[PDB]
Parts: structure tokens; C-alpha cells; sequence
């Protein structure tokens, strides 16, 4: 279930203590499997900026950019498998696959 | 770990006094004949622990904490004295006359107050005049 | 005559902060000691300034070593006020100055998290109660 | 009289240090003046 | 430092470098050297906009 | 934030807006659940000139 | 007054040099055989 594996996202989220996470999807499947989540910050001292890699052109290069540059370090995608390998390569490129993020 | 749904998450894959010698809280008792243990201590702190093996029914054996010191933090962030003793597990119980802090509270448990005090300052005819 | 009188009857830890001839100091890592270590007051940040100078001198080993500063030697001593009971109780030349700079208690510490804890805490309260904790007191303090 | 002679007996580091008519001071870039220089104590602060 | 001869193992090396947080680095060696090299960085995750 | 699905006496979840003191809102629903939520807001003293 | 702090004067030499150590030794004797107390009054008279 989407309501089940956000809680499931939430869970491991509040398990891991963050407290400014960037969340990104890519279709309205996205927004609904990152229901819980998103509504989350009104019940607990989370913080959420809310992203959506660009649909045609999949060099999601400025995003990377500006994710960078506004200094997002926990990211947490809504991908298929095929989007992730990419933006998995978009990210090597664009040098944030550090210990920091 | 692992993430169950109606479940949730499972990520994980006798006692021993210190004390110190301060007058008339804990002091060397006198005596003609030769005293062991215990023995060797009188004073407030000492009945008060007698009192309290009675009400809570346990044994003890009583040592002075080895610097002589209460116990403050080092420049480094290290305790010493008796505070560093409970710390470190090396005993059970600090009954003396220890005062509660908020600094020490963060290291350690106190009980409730058995005496109240403040920090003060001890200090200092005829025809010829 | 007048001039002898006059001067000879007009005459706190500020009396003590604004001089230097008599030293002052306390009981070395102790709570006294911390507590001007840690003052953010002026007067006693000025009296941590001064005993923290004349640290290895402003500052005693332990109270009896305080005590026989206080006696052989132009010093005050910053103790705690049970403890200036004591001794001022057996002393008449020596006395307690000002009031208290903060007020406090005594307590029975444990490791962090120990069960005893609180029942100590719950045995301290009977003895308070059936007035044994009074009895202590005068037992020891005379 | 006594109203002169009893402000004729009203006259340590303190008794300088709450003043300013009697200039005081040390030997430049010796010990005594490092000793000033680093005091955190008030009076010699003051000094 | 130097690198391994033809072991290729830099990884240790630029691992050591990473954990001293030794960010301006000078290398010397011939093109494809330097090409297996960068490679290397990019893997360890040391190509950043600090080093 | 969300309404609650069946339920719309959506009183708590008004309360705990009153309580993060959020004066600007985007209501997002049907318009025959809209006027029961317009109801509860004149219950629950929020129709007020602040909101 | 008295006394504001309690000190020493000592033969000063570069760090970790040999002689430090043997001057030490040296001013311990002339310490021990009553030397240091008759410079000392012979100087300050």
C-alpha cells in the first residue's frame, strides 16, 4: 500500500533523526507515497522542502544546482528504478556524492 | 532492521559508600580500642547512613573518595572527586555532604535535599587606656 | 579624644571584592568553587578573578585547611553556612559575614539512572518526617 | 580641632588601586608587568 | 605521498588524504596515470567543490 | 494538513491550528463539506477578523 | 602590604638544554651547604 510504505518512509525518517529533509518526486504517485511524510512536520519537529525533477528534459542538473546551493543534504527521492540510475549518474556528475549528503 | 506494518520498525540489526572526611559530617571516630571498617567513621553522615541501610535494608562498606576532592570539571570537560567516582560506577552511593548543582545534575542523580545551606563567608579597660 | 571615638565607632562579600589586603578564597574543585568559577555576577566574577590569581594561594585543599587560614592568617573563607555553624559555634572569635550568597541543599548522589535514587529520596522524607533529621542535626552540631 | 583631627585619620595594593593621586607602576616588559597585563583579578585589573 | 606503482590501488591513498583532510593537492605523473587517477577521486567521492 | 476522511468534525484539527497560530489557510474540499467546515470555524471562534 | 603572589628566580637556558638539569643539582648543593643563605647576606648585607 501508498499509505503504508510513507508511513514506512516516515518511520525510518523519525528513526534517523533529520530535521531538514528535501523531498523529490517525479509523478502524482510521488505526492500520494510521500503523503504521510509531507503532512508529518505539523506532528513532529521535522522541516520539509518538497522538489519535483523536471519531466521532459531529464537533465535534472539545475535541480542538482540549486538543491546544492540552498545546502540539502538529505534528499529523499520518488523515483522508478530507470530515473534513479539516472540521477544517480546526474549526482556523481555533479559532485554530491559525499559523506555529507 | 526491518519495517512491519502493523509491527513497525526493528533496526537494531554490599553497595558501595563514597565519602569524605568533613567535620561533623563524616570524621575519624576516637577510640582506646582498635576500630575496622565502618567502624573507623562517626558523624551526621554516618548516622544518616546508618538510618538509611535500615529503612532500605542493604549493606555498605564505606570509602573515602582517593583524591579528597567533591568533584569539579576539569578545562577539559573531566570530573574528579566523588562526582567522578558514582560516574564512573566505582560506587553506589556519595553520602556526605554534597551539594546539589545543576552542573552535577547532568552527570549524576541526586536525591532530594536532607540539608539546606547557602555559601556564606566565615571570618574574624583600666588606667593604661 | 573626639578624633579617637568618632573614627573608632563610625568603621559582605562586597566589602570583601572592592579591597585586596585580605585574602579570600575557597575549597579547591568543590561546589563554592564552582560557583565563582561560573558567576556571571560583577562583583563575584571580580572575586573569581581575584582568587583565581592567587589561585595555588586563594584557594584551600579542604576546610580545614581553610579554617586554619582563617585563624593564622589575615584571610576570609567562602564555606558554606551549616558548616560556618559549626565552626563559629566553637569559635567566638570567628563569625559569619553577610548573609547567604545563594541558597541550596545537601544530597545523597548516585550513578546516573540508579534505582536507589528515589527511594532514598522517599527514606530521607520519614526521617525528615518523624523529626530524625533534626535530631541529627543537634546531635552533631550541639 | 577635632573637626581637622579627625579627617587627619581617615588617610595594599587596594588603597592604590581605589585611587588615582599616587601614580603607580612597574618595570616595562618585566614579569610584575606581565603579571598586571594577564590579571583577570579586578583590583589588579584595575591597576 | 606517493602513489602505488602499478597496483592501481590509489583507493588507500586518496582514502588516507580524504580522512587527514588534505583538500589542495598537487599530483605528478604522466596522462593516463592522472586520467586513472581522477577516476579513482571521482569513485572515493572526493571530487567536490572544497577539493 | 488534512481533513478527516469520514468524520468531518474536523474540531481537533482546527483546535490544533488555533494552537500553531496559522492565520493564512488554503481550504481544499467539496463545497458541501466546505460549509460544514465553515460551521465548525464559527463554532470553534475562528471566524474572526484575524483569520 | 604583603606578598601579591609567591615565586622564584631561576638560571634560565634554551629549551631541553643539558645543563639545565646539572645547574639544578648544583643549586641544591650550594643550597645544602649554606651558600646560597651567605651570598645572599653578603649582597643584601
Amino acid at each position: 500500500d501508498y499509505a503504508a510504505i510513507s508511513r514506512a518512509v516516515l518511520d525510518l525518517v523519525l528513526y534517523y533523526n533529520w530535521k531538514t529533509v528535501t523531498v523529490v518526486y517525479e509523478d502524482s504517485t510521488g505526492l500520494i507515497r510521500l503523503q504521510e511524510l509531507i503532512k508529518a512536520p505539523s506532528r513532529y519537529n521535522i522541516k520539509i522542502k518538497i522538489r519535483q525533477l523536471p519531466p521532459a528534459n531529464k537533465d535534472a542538473k539545475p535541480l542538482l544546482k540549486e538543491m546544492k546551493k540552498s545546502k540539502e543534504f538529505y534528499v529523499i527521492f520518488d523515483c522508478s528504478h530507470e530515473t534513479a540510475a539516472e540521477i544517480l549518474k546526474q549526482i556523481l556528475f555533479m559532485g554530491m556524492m559525499t559523506e555529507y549528503y | 532492521g526491518i519495517w512491519n506494518s502493523n509491527s513497525g520498525l526493528n533496526m537494531t540489526d554490599t553497595l558501595i559508600v563514597t565519602t569524605i572526611l568533613e567535620e561533623p559530617y563524616v570524621m575519624y571516630r576516637k577510640s582506646d580500642k582498635p576500630l575496622y571498617g565502618n567502624d573507623r567513621f562517626e558523624g551526621y553522615c554516618l548516622d544518616l547512613l546508618k538510618e538509611l541501610s535500615n529503612i532500605l535494608g542493604f549493606l555498605y562498606d564505606v570509602k573515602l573518595v582517593p583524591d579528597g576532592k567533591y568533584g569539579a570539571q576539569n578545562d577539559k570537560g573531566e570530573w574528579n572527586g566523588m562526582v567522578k567516582e558514582l560516574i564512573d560506577h566505582r560506587a553506589d552511593l556519595a553520602v556526605a555532604p554534597l551539594t546539589i548543582t545543576y552542573v552535577r545534575e547532568k552527570v549524576i542523580d541526586f536525591s532530594k535535599p536532607f540539608m539546606t545551606l547557602g555559601i556564606s563567608i566565615l571570618y574574624r579597660p583600666g588606667v593604661f587606656s | 579624644l573626639a578624633a579617637f571615638l568618632t573614627v573608632e565607632r563610625m568603621e559582605s562579600a562586597d566589602d570583601l571584592a572592592k579591597q585586596t589586603k585580605i585574602e579570600y578564597g575557597a575549597v579547591r574543585d568543590g561546589s563554592t568553587m564552582t560557583f565563582f568559577k561560573k558567576s556571571k555576577i560583577s562583583t563575584y566574577e571580580k572575586m573569581w578573578a581575584f582568587m583565581s590569581s592567587r589561585q595555588q594561594s586563594a584557594l584551600v585543599k579542604n576546610s580545614d585547611e581553610g579554617i586554619q587560614r582563617v585563624l593564622t592568617t589575615d584571610y576570609a573563607l567562602l564555606m558554606e553556612s551549616t558548616s560556618i555553624e559549626y565552626v563559629t559555634q566553637r569559635n567566638c572569635n570567628l563569625t559569619q559575614i553577610g548573609g547567604l550568597i545563594d541558597s541550596k541543599g545537601y544530597g545523597v548522589g548516585t550513578p546516573i539512572g540508579s534505582p536507589y535514587r528515589d527511594k532514598i529520596t522517599i527514606a530521607i522524607l520519614q526521617l525528615q518526617e518523624e523529626g530524625k533529621l533534626h535530631m541529627m542535626k543537634e546531635k552533631w552540631w550541639r
